[PDB]
């Protein structure tokens, strides 16, 4: 009855074990590829910034620069000094910051008052000071350029070239993680989009990149009782289903559906043209494993019951399935050999209706979608990945010689060098035509991989993600002084599994989105009342946001309502509604240019519109083949901008929450050691440590702050004869919130 | 130029949204012609002092500032304030403060009453609303946009308008004149109010800038679905004196006196008023007419347009109205440029010219017979062609059409020529860059990558070589643009041979349609950058929209006398649709942004190697006319980055005027020598008939044992190719 | 029977303190989880609890087991003195009602109509039940 997972998460030294050698082969030259270290380069740039601050102070012309910049510099210096642990460096940073504080107090009393108010709330006041569009201004880089009178090294130049939209990209790990976590707060108005009259810069993916480059390599250990670890005997049984065409319900793909007196369905899945018997055996075994561990894993879908796996004469199959109206086409799919292998199971009828079937109502669709999402993500936590839920392609033109092989990549910006946004989805509706998400729940369970196939070289990752595993090359990366091409991207060879994990999560969510869009498109096609169509599409958008919140909750454990609030901070549900309704229906194909542009104005409010120099085919819209609609013009980006923002927000929330928890426990260990006498330091240092631990708490989470308050009380008890006027407002606020929670709970109970 | 703009800045938009949500998007709390109106089924509560009016006033302020900057940059003298500052000296921060104040000017109104007491009450309420908004958001304004509370108080006092002070500071002038000029649409006598406002604004910026402002105001009205009133100099309505109401009257004799209900006198009319010497010598609108309404539609269509759901959207959605105004402003920026030049017939490259068919044939023979190349010259069956001949070919032939004249046999003969040459080429930039041999490189590349020898793979490899291998394209571009220093004759010959071939390969292998916006990166020194900025400012300052006067000749002269597109053409320039790529790979300190809404650039995509990269060979009939120059941050070295925005405009006025025969006379000499050789071998009238015509292509085409016959057949075919 | 918000808080804390993410928490992290959740077990009580409920030869606790543990512990520490301390945080014995609306609207879990109509001597309201 125990509920737990057969997979454990830990950390390794590097994912770079048996990868392709880091070499680019040109016409006849071999160019070695080299990594630019991230942490060392960032530290070098921070030290340069400190020297520039010293130069500024020596130049003693602070009255000539805006007070906002001085406040930014002072707050960052205070936060960096608090982060730094070495006594000498901390003292140097504080001495370097003192003159700015003196000048501000003397000449800007109100700015000084605001700065002090921020200081009393946090050990890293810079992160709260940058909870808005002020994060779009890179004061660190500006000062570095102003006062650094010598060229930056190649590594520093590359780092500056990559991370330049904000100065938060130069923060040390705890400060950057805290800022990223808090940027999703309700009081936060930050959104990663810098708009000017010239152009608009979306850099949401840069936050995820800067976060991922700071993480340790991850590893997943599968227990000896896992499906992919333990060995199982052959399929021992003598079952032989009796096929009678007088009760043949229908033919679905390469499967024969017969009826039963019990109202269930018997499905006979016949061997495919090129597939081996091992595929059917694996499907059988996976079905048994899931049916056995259903209670342990708490899977809500209706799993099929497998009955047997054996061989039948082809002539018999042809005889039984002769009367079906799809017999001719079903003939081609099956193997042409004399003898055919089969896999037989029993399932309810809803197991064969697809999740986008129009005959469902919105409530049933919502329930089925919730079931499918929950099952997918719990099985992901258990170490099983379904890379073939749907067959989604970015393009088919020259797919063989493409690095991606034409497979759509959810987080394209992260897995490639010099890719800036998601691309077109070819024949989007046909991608989820036979999706493995069914009304009952999951299906086609034999097409799964172990999660360890993402963190190591394997057929799947080598086939689809060779660019990530090999290293990035561009002529501008080539340094003639060494004969090597250096890039920050090559460093990802050490951590590619971390990227592929989030890519899989985003791919699941994208498949869900495409299925919902297909349902909405089919349902509203023959409707006439525009309000009814709008209501359908709005409900579908709500379902999508709820699915993303469920993914976050299952991955991190955040409450679903809070996860939805955090997502809504970053992604706009109204815009997603509008964009999905517009681009996923053929109506836009029957408009002239003026009306199309006028509608797009409302579709993308406060942002540039979607431009395409393509010809719309009447009745379909954007399509390269002319019969099947696409999502995006040829060689352009996908028009669903809010969907990309939502996917990136989801993956960023999950990864950043894990990283923030890691930082929080790292600081908690130091606090505990200090508070038990293991480390000898005065009262001020202990209170500083506890305040930092408080600043490393989850946004919107209270029990963490309760624990920190208890540790603060214990520390204050250990140092009764010490001043705490600095660390009193914040803990008083925490205590008041605790009391409010207690009162609310007691009242609502009665 | 700067990043800040009304249409993209977020704090101004937030201020406008707050004003609309709290004050402007609410029903009037009184009864003076204050009944909400219906437009397309949606309610507009304040149709005269609503959101559209405030957004239009803010747009007017920004437009006035930009026109003043242009006028100063034209060398005109502008009105001064109590200190030496003029309107053109207003900085982006001051403009932001002025616009945030302007967003609250009419917030405090409760009715449409126009009496003094109600005026003062409403302005007091507006001042209170502005102060409350600033106080509520002081956590992000008082340190950032406003210097301190004293500056906020200054702007609040401007909003209060206690004393009718409309000239003390730039803020007073901008706010008051924007608010006043927005009402030209409604005032029943249009000519008098237009003259008054033109005179009031002309003393601060000038006549040309005022005309531009009032010309763009009409476009703003059209974009916001507001009626546009016509201007009629020959109007018989009595003239109205805007200051107060005192009408002008003429004495009994007939002249003006320098209600009266005088017995034998009548009120002066508008037409008479506009004829006065003191007015017609300063008002450009005297004796001129403006057609009212939207041109190209009847009265019924116009009435339907003005009464539509779009009017309600403009009056109720801040972002929608801002986008409408932004689009109108961009169109008004582009329109005068096209107005100043003749109209292009089509959008296709012209047919081959006689001077270019000969060049194509010469290139064909050079490729087919690599042995014809010597140390530094080309001895082609009689004629010695030197470096300057090929330089003139590069500088005077449109190599796109020349490449269109070539066939796949040239792509094949590339291998023969490269095998013959095996010479060396040098980096144009960064001389200390380890030169390389070109023939060996091409042979090795073809041997390792294209063993089958198919033509399409050869075209792709040539395009790749042009797109990469700095050692090749740096020299080729430098030679093509005549910027090369110390170039060998072999390098010049290779450049002139490869350019049309690369164009032909790009045309053949390209499949995507031309994008409407492209970016190119250039690495330039500070002095050259300053020269370029001066040239671009000269372009921009003289381009204004017209109301009455026609200023097209000045803009045409300045653009023709200062064209900056010379440093873009003559080569297969590489561009990209994504500026992020430019800022991420090369980080150039200068960036050229080309807009091609019409598709005049014939941009060809470069195969994947790079999916966003295109190649442009600027047509001789197309000019790149700048529309703005912006300072956009700094490069990774810390140098200023400048972005020049150009608009591609095609007109015959930009067609270069070259002298023909630069490539044909050597050609006709070639066939003349060939005929003389064959006939000297022979030794009959054809020889003297063809020889007698010397270096006169038209005369030659008038004029024009088996091996000899083949020779004359070849010469004939050459001549009929030239004539065709 | 535990309230939905209590269940959500317990699930979040359990997931946070599950370091290896296998769905179970070891015995060295139970004390920290309890301190975070509000209940501060003594060393004797913690040792007894560990040796009682986590002596099955595995040493790990699954979430339903943790919920049973928490309900059992709360069954004997529901004294009203905790509510008295909560009210005392905000020595008159009469607490301003103007503060109650502020707190109940801008603190904790966000019904205030019944709060204002009930209307304040905190001890008297406690006895009101
Ligand atoms: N439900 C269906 N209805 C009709 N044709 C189908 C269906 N499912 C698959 N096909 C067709 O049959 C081909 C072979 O089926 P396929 O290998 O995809 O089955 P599957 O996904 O393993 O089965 P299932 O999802 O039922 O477990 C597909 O490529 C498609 O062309
Ligand atoms: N595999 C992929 N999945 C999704 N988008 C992609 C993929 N590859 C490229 N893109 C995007 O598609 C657009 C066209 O690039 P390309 O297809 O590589 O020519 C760009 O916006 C790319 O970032
Ligand atoms: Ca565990
Ligand atoms: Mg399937
Ligand atoms: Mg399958």
């Amino acid at each position: 009855v125990k509920q737990y997972y057969f997979a454990r998460r830990g950390e390794t030294s590097t994912h770079d074990t048996s990868l392709p050698p880091p070499v680019k082969v040109l016409s006849g030259r071999s160019i070695p590829l080299k990594e630019i270290p991230f942490e060392a380069t960032r530290n070098e740039l921070v030290q340069i910034y400190l020297t520039s601050i010293d130069k500024l102070i020596k130049s003693n012309k602070l009255n000539s620069i805006p007070s906002q910049q001085i406040a930014s510099h002072y707050l960052f210096l205070r936060s960096l000094a608090n982060s730094e642990t070495d006594g000498i460096k901390k003292n140097q940073i504080l001495s370097l910051a003192k003159p700015l504080g003196t000048y501000l107090a003397s000449k800007e009393p109100h700015v000084w008052k605001m700065i002090n108010e921020l200081i009393e709330k946090s050990e890293y006041p810079i992160i709260h000071y940058l909870k808005n569009n002020r994060a779009h201004s890179n004061f660190m880089l500006a000062l570095i350029h102003e006062y650094h009178k010598e060229p930056l090294t190649k590594n520093q130049s590359a780092f500056v070239q990559k991370f330049r939209d904000s100065s938060v990209f130069l923060f040390p790990n705890p400060i950057y993680t805290a800022w990223l976590a808090h940027s999703y707060d309700e009081d936060s108005s930050f959104n990663p989009m810098f708009r000017e009259r010239l152009s608009t810069n979306f850099y949401h993916s840069t936050l995820t990149d800067n976060l991922l480059l700071r993480t340790e390599p991850k590893e997943v250990t599968l227990s000896s009782e896992h499906h992919y670890k333990k060995e199982k005997g052959p399929i021992d049984s003598s079952f032989r289903y009796q096929m009678s065409s007088d009760r043949l319900l229908r033919i679905q793909g390469r499967t024969l559906l017969f009826s039963t007196p019990q109202n269930d369905v018997v499905a006979v899945k016949v061997q495919k043209k090129g597939e081996p018997k091992s595929t059917l055996e694996e499907e059988f075994e996976m079905a048994d494993y899931l049916l056995k561990h259903q209670r342990r894993l708490d899977v809500h879908s209706k799993l099929p019951q497998p009955l047997g796996q054996y061989s039948v004469k082809k002539s018999e199959i042809l005889e039984i399935s002769r009367g079906s109206l799809d017999f001719e086409r079903f003939k081609t799919l099956i193997d042409d050999s004399k003898d055919l292998e089969v896999y037989v199971y029993k399932a309810p009828q809803s197991y064969f209706t697809y999740l986008h079937d129009k005959n469902q109502d919105l409530e049933d669709l919502t329930a089925s979608v919730k079931t499918n999402v929950h099952d997918l993500f719990v099985l992901l936590r258990e170490g099983i990945v379904f890379p073939q839920l749907a067959d989604i392609f970015h393009t088919h033109f020259g797919e063989d010689e493409r690095e991606d092989k034409g497979r759509y990549q959810a987080l394209v910006q992260l897995l490639n060098v010099l890719q800036f946004q998601l691309g077109r989805i070819d024949k989007w509706q046909k991608a989820v035509e036979y999706v493995n998400l069914r009304s009952s729940g999951l299906a086609d369970l034999g097409d799964s991989l172990p999660i360890t196939s993402l963190f190591t070289s394997s057929d799947f990752t080598k086939h689809y993600f060779s660019e990530l595993l090999t290293g990035g090359y561009h002529p501008t990366f080539f340094d003639k002084s060494s004969g090597t091409a250096n890039s920050l991207f090559t460093g990802k060879r050490r951590l590619f599994g971390n990227y592929l994990y989030l890519n899989t999560i985003a791919e699941y969510l994208l498949v869900i989105q495409l299925t919902l869009g297909s349902y909405g498109d089919k349902v509203t096609r023959d409707m006439m009342d525009k309000p009814k169509k709008e209501a359908v599409w709005r409900e579908l958008a709500n379902v999508m946001f709820t699915s993303c919140a469920e993914a976050i909750h299952i991955m991190t454990g955040i409450p679903q309502s809070r996860a939805l609030t955090l997502l809504k901070q970053r992604a706009n549900i109204e815009k997603h509604f509008r964009q999905t309704q517009f681009w996923m229906t053929p109506d836009y194909s029957k408009l002239d240019e003026d009306t199309l542009q006028m509608e797009q104005y409302s579709i993308y409010s406060g942002e540039p519109e979607y431009e395409f120099t393509d010809k719309l085919v009447s009745g379909v819209g954007l399509s390269v083949d002319g019969v099947h609609q696409d999502l995006g013009g040829y060689n352009r980006e996908s028009p669903l901008r809010e969907l990309e923002k939502l996917l990136y927000a989801t993956v960023t929330l999950i990864e950043g929450t894990m990283q923030l928890d890691k930082e929080f426990f790292k600081q908690l260990e130091q606090v505990e050691k200090i508070l038990s006498g293991e480390i000898k330091t005065d009262a001020n240092s202990c209170f500083e440590a506890v305040a930092q631990l408080l600043d490393l708490a989850r946004p919107g989470c209270h029990f963490q702050k309760r624990l920190v308050l208890s540790y603060y009380e214990e520390a204050k008890l250990k140092y009764p004869s010490a001043p705490t006027d600095a660390y009193d407002s914040r803990f008083q606020v925490v205590a008041r919130t605790n009391a409010a929670i207690t009162i609310q709970r007691f009242w609502r109970e009665a | 130029g700067s990043g800040f703009s009304l249409y993209t800045d977020d704090t101004v938009k937030a201020a406008a949204q707050y004003a609309y949500d709290n004050y402007l998007g609410k029903p009037y709390t009184g009864s003076v012609e204050s009944a909400p109106a219906n437009f397309g089924g949606r309610m507009v509560y304040r149709q005269h002092h609503g959101l559209s009016h405030t957004l239009r006033t803010m747009a007017y302020a920004e437009l006035i500032v930009e026109e003043a900057r242009k006028a100063k940059l034209r060398g005109e003298t502008l009105g001064k304030f109590k200190d030496g500052r003029t309107i053109a000296d207003v900085t982006p921060q001051e403009l932001k403060k002025i616009m945030i104040a302007q967003a609250f000017f009419v917030a405090g109104r409760d009715d449409e009453a126009s009496d003094a007491k109600n005026y003062q009450k409403y302005h007091e309420q507006s001042r209170d609303a502005f102060l409350k908004y600033v106080k509520d958001n002081e956590s992000t304004l008082i340190p950032d946009v406003f210097k301190d509370q004293e500056d906020v108080n200054f702007y609040a006092r401007v909003i209060e308008d206690k004393s009718h002070d409309w000239e003390s500071t730039p803020a007073h002038v901008l706010i008051n004149q924007g608010h006043m000029v927005d009402l030209v649409r409604v005032k029943q006598p249009p000519e008098s109010f237009l003259q008054r406002y033109f005179s009031s604004m002309q003393r601060w910026i000038g006549s040309q800038a005022t005309e531009a402002v009032f010309g763009i105001q009409r476009q703003f009205f059209h974009a916001t679905y507001e009626v546009v009133a016509g201007f009629d100099s020959d109007n018989k309505e009595p003239h109205l004196v805007v200051s107060g109401l005192g009408r002008y009257v003429i004495g009994e004799d007939g002249q003006p006196i320098r209600y009266k209900l005088k017995e034998n006198e009548r009120l002066m009319r508008v037409d008479e008023f506009l004829k006065l010497p003191e007015i017609q010598n300063t008002f450009p609108g005297s004796g001129k007419h403006l057609q009212g309404g939207m041109p190209g539609m009847n009265e019924m269509d116009y009435w339907n347009r003005l009464n539509s759901l779009n009017r309600a959207r403009c009056e109720n959605d801040v972002d929608f109205c801002l986008k409408q105004l932004q689009t109108a402003h961009d169109k008004a920026k582009i329109e005068p440029i096209k107005q100043a030049f003749q109209s292009s017939k089509g959008k296709e490259r012209r047919q081959p010219n006689v001077d270019e068919i000969a060049a194509a044939r010469i290139i064909q023979q050079i490729l087919a017979n690599p042995d014809c190349i010597h140390d530094d010259h080309v001895l082609i069956n009689g004629q010695k062609l030197e470096q300057q001949f090929f330089r003139d070919l590069l500088a005077k032939c449109e190599m796109a059409v020349v490449g269109s004249l070539l066939n796949d046999t040239d792509i094949g003969n590339i291998d023969t020529l490269m095998r013959h040459e095996k010479d060396t080429e040098f980096h144009s930039t960064n001389p200390e860059a380890v030169p390389v041999k070109i023939g060996e490189y091409w042979i090795n590349d073809q041997r390792i990558n294209n063993s089958s020898g198919n033509i399409t793979q050869k075209k792709h490899d040539l395009i790749f070589l042009m797109q990469n291998d700095a050692w090749y394209f740096s020299r080729v571009n430098a030679i093509a643009q005549n910027r090369d220093k110390g170039s060998t004759f072999k390098e010049v010959l290779i450049t002139t041979l490869m350019t049309p071939l690369t164009s032909k390969a790009l045309v053949d292998t390209s499949q995507a349609k031309p994008p409407t916006r492209l970016f190119r990166g250039l690495n330039l020194s500070e002095e050259f950058t300053k020269g370029l900025i001066d040239q671009a400012n000269a372009m921009i300052a003289n381009t204004t929209e017209r109301l009455f006067t026609d200023h097209s000749p000045e803009a045409f002269k300045q653009i023709k006398l200062n064209d900056l597109s010379k440093m873009s053409g003559r080569t297969n320039a590489s561009t990209t649709t994504e500026i992020k790529l430019v800022k991420e790979t090369w980080d150039s300190n200068v960036i050229f942004e080309m807009l091609d809404p019409d598709g005049l650039l014939h941009s060809k995509q470069v195969g994947r190697h790079t999916e966003s990269e295109f190649s442009v060979y600027l047509p001789e009939d197309v000019a790149l006319v700048p529309v703005k120059v912006t300072l956009d941050g700094k490069t990774q070295k810390g140098e200023n980055r400048y972005v020049f925005t150009f608009v591609a405009v095609k007109s015959p006025d930009f067609t270069p005027r070259h002298e023909s025969g630069y490539a044909v006379e050597p050609f006709l000499r070639m066939q003349a020598a060939k005929l003389a050789e064959v006939k000297s071998s022979i030794e009959r009238e054809l020889r003297e008939q063809i020889q007698s015509a010397r270096q006169e292509l038209e005369s030659l085409q008038r004029a024009v044992e088996r091996y000899d016959a083949l020779i004359e057949n070849t010469s004939k075919k050459i001549t009929e190719l030239e004539t065709g | 029977q535990l309230t939905e918000e209590q269940i959500a808080e317990f699930k979040e804390a359990f997931s946070l303190f599950d370091k290896d993410g296998d769905g179970t928490i070891t015995t060295k992290e139970l004390g920290t989880v309890m301190r975070s959740l509000g209940q501060n077990p003594t060393e004797a009580e913690l040792q007894d609890m560990i040796n009682e409920v986590d002596a099955d030869g595995n040493g790990t606790i699954d979430f339903p087991e943790f919920l049973t543990m928490m309900a059992r512990k709360m069954k004997d520490t529901d004294s009203e003195e905790e509510i008295r301390e909560a009210f005392r945080v905000f020595g008159n014995g009469y607490i301003s009602a103007a503060e109650l609306r502020h707190v109940m609207t801008n603190l904790g879990e966000k019904e205030v109509d019944e709060m204002i109509r009930e209307a304040v001597n905190y001890e008297e309201f406690v006895q009101m039940m």
